[PDB]
């Protein structure tokens, strides 16, 4: 599996999609609501300015935390491998196979 | 010097038993008198 | 590089701000004015042309939200693809062990 | 005798570890540690040397190495044998004191070298060095000794200095060096490679008359230097540093 570092920065990342999601959302949710706050009835006028700011506090942060991430992009430069050693780990193997050949005992 | 090196010429070397050329030796005595005693050594390879 | 995105992500950022408070303004007095005094600029000249300004005004904001936010989820996967890939990072027991082996396959041969 | 291709740079030790993982990353290969103790020698000034033809200059008098191994029992102090034997020991190695002395390199007294100065123009994209050597096995007699030998010739000791690095083989006959030298002298060790590693690429040539081979040879180096664009600048060292002629002296290091 991938070392931790990679897992945080992926859900990081995922979070960020989301976010960006949920303020699409919100986008709607406000449109719809203008309609009606045209139309004439003022019950969902209180609805309008939590909505707003809602609006513009996920569409801030977002941005912000995708801005830390390029950040964190800056700072961690200098921060088939596997064949160097892929040969031995089969050898390995190998000869524990062999093992379980020459043990009658262990065949079952 | 290298680890690597090293590490190499040990693991090649662990198979030498089985890689190395097969010898046979085989010492006769024959009981012989007369404090004269022949020996006959005969050693069977496959070079 | 990096830097060009930080830029890119910028002027998308405030394309979306300038492009919110346009829409707005325009939804908001979508109600056309009319105002006698000569500071109130406000025009209505040719009746139909005013919905087709105001259908323009629609399909700019909504083709540029649109792209705008695909723009920006394409650019969140470009960092998290480079995130993957551009990251580069007894003897004697054997001895015995063969030795039963051949021995094993002498007398079995 | 070989015609030596070369190209040089240096890098300071903060990114040395990065550097190793990433040559690893293309040449596919591991880094090998290695040492080496070079000894120079020059003419005896006691002799007057009335034959170098002045009206004429057919030769110049010039300066000879003399290389051997030296095992790491002599580098290893006594806080390092837990320590594997292998790269990283060199991060240790960054202060100017040494375990080996000037008394045990006086006890020890090979390869024996000899070059000219690289081929003039500007239209050379590669350090082209010429290269005479020649290898010592053993010896015999009454004085038999290294010292004793070059006075025979006629050459007197004048300095020398210890090399540790890594090597690295790539495709090619291509040879990467990571190097960190170490003057000795009586009053002591000093550094000259102070808080760095000297970094050398180079290809040898056995024949120079073989021009396929010497085009060959120069683009596997250009493109090399075009691969670790961006990471560490790979250049043409001065014409005039590599000139070890006695009548003149200075010493690329």
């Amino acid at each position: 599996m991938q070392p931790p570092y990679i897992q945080e920065r992926l859900k990081s990342l995922n979070d960020i999609e989301t976010q960006l999601c949920s303020m699409l959302q919100e986008a709607s949710q406000v449109t719809f609501i203008f309609g009606e706050l045209k139309r004439g009835n003022e019950s969902v006028k209180p609805q309008f300015e939590n909505h707003v700011k809602q609006f513009y506090e996920r569409l801030d942060k977002s941005t912000t935390q995708l801005r830390k991430e390029i950040q964190l992009l800056d700072e961690n430069v200098g921060t088939n491998k596997k064949a160097l050693g892929q040969d031995t780990e089969k050898m390995e193997e190998q000869l524990d196979l062999l093992s379980a050949i020459l043990d009658p005992s262990k065949s079952k | 010097d290298d680890e690597n090196i090293t590490k190499l010429n040990k693991e090649i070397r662990a198979f030498d038993k089985l890689l190395n050329i097969p010898r046979r030796e085989l010492k006769i005595n024959l009981p012989l008198t007369e404090h004269k005693s022949p020996n006959l050594s005969l050693m069977l390879e496959s070079p | 590089m990096s830097n060009q995105a930080l830029y890119e992500k910028l002027e998308q950022t405030r394309t979306i701000l300038s492009v919110k408070l346009a829409e707005l303004i325009n939804m908001t007095t979508i109600a056309d004015r009319n105002d006698d005094d000569e500071g109130s600029f406000a025009q209505e000249n040719s009746e139909l042309a005013v919905a087709t300004t105001s259908v323009m005004m629609v399909n700019n904001q909504t083709m540029q939200l649109i792209k705008n936010v695909q723009d920006l989820l394409i650019l969140t996967r470009s960092i998290k693809e480079k995130w993957l890939l551009n990251q580069i990072p007894d003897e004697k027991q054997i001895e015995e062990l063969l030795d039963n082996c051949i021995e094993t396959f002498v007398a079995e041969k | 005798m070989v015609q030596q291709l070369s190209l040089f740079g240096s890098i300071g030790d903060d990114g040395y570890d990065l550097l190793i993982s990433t040559l690893t990353t293309i040449s596919g290969n591991p880094p090998l540690l290695y040492n080496s103790l070079c000894t120079v020698w020059k003419p005896n000034p006691s002799y007057d040397v009335e034959n170098v033809n002045s009206r004429n200059q057919l030769v110049e008098p010039n300066r000879i190495k003399l290389s051997k191994e030296v095992p790491f029992s002599y580098l290893i102090d006594e806080t390092m044998m837990d320590k594997p034997l292998n790269f990283r020991i060199l991060k240790s190695f960054t202060n100017d004191k040494i375990p080996l002395n000037y008394a045990m390199t006086r006890n020890i007294l090979w390869s024996l070298q000899i070059s000219d100065i690289p081929a003039a123009g500007n239209n050379r994209s590669v350090s082209m060095q010429t290269i005479a050597e020649t290898i010592i096995l053993s010896s015999a007699g009454k004085n038999s000794s290294v010292s004793s030998l070059m006075n025979g010739l006629g050459y007197v000791f004048e300095f020398q200095y210890l090399t540790i690095g890594v090597k690295f083989f790539m495709k090619h006959g291509l040879i990467l060096e990571l190097q960190k030298i170490w003057q000795i002298e009586e009053a002591g060790n000093s550094q000259i490679t102070s808080g760095g590693f000297l970094l050398k690429a180079y290809i040898n040539v056995s024949r120079g008359t073989d021009i396929d081979r010497i085009n060959y040879t120069e683009t596997a180096l250009m493109n090399l230097k075009k691969e670790l664009q961006g990471y560490i600048e790979l250049s043409v060292p001065d014409r005039q540093s590599m000139d070890s002629r006695v009548a003149h002296g200075n010493i690329l290091i």
